[PDB]
């Protein structure tokens, strides 16, 4: 049913939610990470 | 249609054909596709419920002298650059032959104005400088002129 | 004049290139016709009776009329169904989706008894589109 | 000549006993466009042009023909010229704001290191034995207009400044490009009015070819059709209306050269009547409403002889130059004449 699978994708979309619930900045240096040498 | 009389007569016209698809053998879908179009030729009409040769020409000619100002006349007829006169010389203008002024084209003229189709302006004892209006609608004389061979649109200052 | 076909050509052509499309599609086609059609356009368009715009009332009632001429060659809760399966693309959690579902609700019942373009037949009554609609 | 490879005589040869060359030399020409027989037809005439001739060393007699060229927006003019400027093999192309009566002609001018007059040579000059296309002609002014005139009828430019007076040759073929006054085209009207041009410019040119916008159902499907599948052949990726395959490029500019390097045809069997008839009922019709159009159809004779690689004239030349200079005569007209110019002279276009 349409139902199930939105609540699966809402389901989903609040794990990945609450993984980049992490601070975002943690990536951004390692982005700059590899553009200093 | 929101008259109650008009819509009722409708119905009633319109009901022995709502009732032909049952007869001919409760069934919504078969009897609105059987009945659709024509309630949309019924919907055509909500409200409603051949000249002589000579006669096209002068017609064609009293609408070019209506519905065209006067100082662009030699415009579209003299070959290099209402009153009666300026209807007559038109119609000269118009047709390929020579008509002689024979009283018959007179007779035509007085017969068009009691068909209601040119309006007489001036006073009835004034005949030797009458007036006169054009009351045809431009899809007539639009069919007339395709019959006759003709195309006025060429000739329109308005549509130029 | 071909003028504009030529623009036509270059604006199905521009928006094959925005996509990234190694071909052009109709899509982009019937996405330039508007744009060549509007011509004269105002800031905004007005609300219309929770407010929706002209633009997706006109989006929706083209989907509609499309979907019932086609099958022509249906009922009301089957057709709402299929709408909400065409939109699952778009909807994202249940708000919307029961957003969705009283904006359809709303625009079909409008339709019905103030535009005139649907016309009841009879819990799940059928659904014609008028005649007189192109 | 000399350059030419005896393959490309043979070739030409096998292509002049063809019945059918003619057509498919104009169909050979603007591929990309759709329609406009009339307007191909007068420009390839023109390009193959005539035989100058000078009677007695006293009166020389131009073989040359000048087209114009008046367009509503939209009709591909400007396409038509660069085809024209592409496949000549000598040709320049100027714009109608950029040329200046100085820098059409030749002109004086004070030498920079050795400071003696000298005369750097125009446009026209340049042209000469070539092809000149004018584009926007309309634009022109007056004074830059007066000069032309004198190229236009004699081939010849005499320069007479700052003490020097000098004669240079001007024989090339000219053609014009213009757009009517208001950016519509009246058919109400004389084609004199159309256009902002005086009458011994207009009198100069020997062809006049003037394109309207119809709107026919039919003919925008032809157009768009055919546009849309030029558009998909010539993708980079990716890299008629007589019925006849067009001849390739090559091919054409070596028949042309050819021809125009080889024929020379002789008027030895026209009938002087029925020219004379003709001209006689054009002096009533036109006075109703000269012998340069004389001269104009006799030379339009000659180049379309040379068309068919002919030493000797036939009368069928005749027929088809008088044919096609009544139709360029009556699309000058206005419409209310124009009807009745057809019913008379209905025996030559039929
Ligand atoms: N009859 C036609 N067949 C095919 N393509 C055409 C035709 N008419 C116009 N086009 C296209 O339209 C383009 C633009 O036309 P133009 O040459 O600019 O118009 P125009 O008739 O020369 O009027 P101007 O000089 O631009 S105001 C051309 O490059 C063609 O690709
Ligand atoms: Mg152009």
């Amino acid at each position: 049913s349409q139902d199930l699978l939105e609540r699966i994708r809402a389901k989903e979309a609040q794990k990945q939610l609450a993984q980049m619930t992490r601070c975002p900045e943690q990536e951004q240096r390692l982005q700059r990470l590899e553009r200093l040498p | 249609c929101r008259d109650l009389k008009e819509l009722r007569h409708l119905a009633v016209l319109n009901f022995p054909k709502y009732c032909e698809p049952v007869v001919k053998g409760r069934d919504t879908r078969k009897l609105w596709r059987n009945i659709e179009p024509h309630l949309k030729k019924a919907m055509q009409t909500v409200y409603l419920r051949e000249l002589p040769y000579y006669s096209k020409f002068i017609l064609i000619a009293a609408y070019l002298a209506s519905y065209n100002p006067a100082r662009t006349d030699k415009r579209f007829f003299l070959k290099h650059h209402f009153p009666l006169d300026r209807l007559l010389a038109i119609l000269y203008s118009i047709v390929d032959s020579r008509v002689a002024p024979t009283a018959n084209i007179f007779s035509q003229i007085t017969s068009l104005v009691t068909l209601q189709l040119l309006t007489l302006v001036g006073h009835d004892d004034q005949l030797d400088g009458p007036k006169y209006k054009c009351t045809v609608s431009l899809d007539f004389i639009r069919a007339i002129a395709r019959t006759v061979n003709f195309d006025i649109i060429k000739y329109l200052y308005d549509f130029l | 004049t071909v003028r504009q076909l030529e623009s036509m050509i270059r604006l199905s052509e521009a928006m094959a290139r925005m996509h990234c499309c190694d071909e052009v599609q109709p899509k982009h086609v019937k996405e330039a016709f508007r744009l060549l059609n509007k011509s004269i356009i105002r800031v905004e368009t007005p609300d219309v009776n929770l407010r929706l715009g002209f633009s997706e009332y006109c989006r929706i009632s083209n989907l509609i009329v499309l979907h019932l001429r086609k099958v022509e060659e249906l009922k009301r809760s089957e057709l709402v169904n299929w709408y909400l399966k065409e939109i699952e693309s778009e909807i994202d959690s249940e708000e919307e989706l029961i957003n969705k579902k009283r904006i359809i609700e709303k625009v079909i019942h409008r339709l019905t008894h103030y535009d005139h373009v649907l016309i009841e037949l009879t819990e799940d009554p059928y659904l014609v589109v008028n005649p007189n609609y192109l | 000549v000399g350059e030419l490879t005896d393959e490309d005589v043979k070739m030409i040869t096998s292509l002049s006993k063809d019945q059918q060359i003619g057509e498919k030399i104009f169909a050979s020409i603007a591929p990309s466009i759709y329609g406009h027989e009339d307007i191909k037809r007068g420009l390839a005439l023109a390009l193959f042009g005539g035989e100058p001739k000078n009677p007695g060393g006293k009166h020389k007699v131009r073989g040359d023909i000048n087209v114009l060229l008046c367009g509503d927006p939209g009709t591909a003019k400007s396409q038509f010229l660069k085809y024209i400027e592409k496949v000549s093999s000598r040709a320049i192309f100027t714009t109608g704001q950029g040329a200046s009566a100085v820098g059409l002609t030749a002109y004086v001018q004070r030498h920079p290191v050795s400071r003696e007059w000298t005369l750097e040579a125009g446009a026209l000059v340049l042209a000469d034995r070539g092809v000149c296309l004018i584009d926007e002609f309309d634009k022109m002014n007056d004074q830059d207009r007066t000069s032309i005139h004198e190229a236009m009828e004699q081939q010849s430019i005499s320069i007479s400044k700052a003490g020097i007076v000098t004669s240079l040759q001007a024989r090339c073929t000219v053609i014009a490009a213009a757009n009517p006054i208001g950016g519509r085209y009246d058919p109400s009207l004389t084609f004199s009015e159309n256009v902002d041009l005086t009458e011994p410019i207009i009198s100069r040119f020997d062809i006049l070819c003037v394109v309207r916008d119809t709107v026919d159902p039919v003919q925008d499907e032809m157009l768009a059709r055919f546009v849309v599948g030029s558009h998909v052949r010539h993708h980079p990726s990716n890299k008629n209306t007589y019925g006849v395959e067009p001849l390739p490029q090559e091919v054409l500019k070596k028949y042309i050269i050819y021809a125009k390097e080889r024929v020379h045809p002789k008027l030895n069997q026209m009938d002087q009547d029925k020219v004379a008839k003709m001209y006689s009922d054009l002096r009533k019709e036109s006075m109703a409403t000269t012998v340069r159009h004389i001269e104009s159809m006799i030379r339009m004779a000659e180049a379309h002889a040379r068309i068919h690689l002919r030493d000797y004239v036939i009368e069928d030349d005749v027929n088809m130059a008088i044919r096609v200079m009544l139709e360029s005569f009556i699309d000058t007209q206005k419409f209310s004449v124009m009807r009745s110019m057809r019913k008379t002279f209905a025996r030559y276009l039929s």
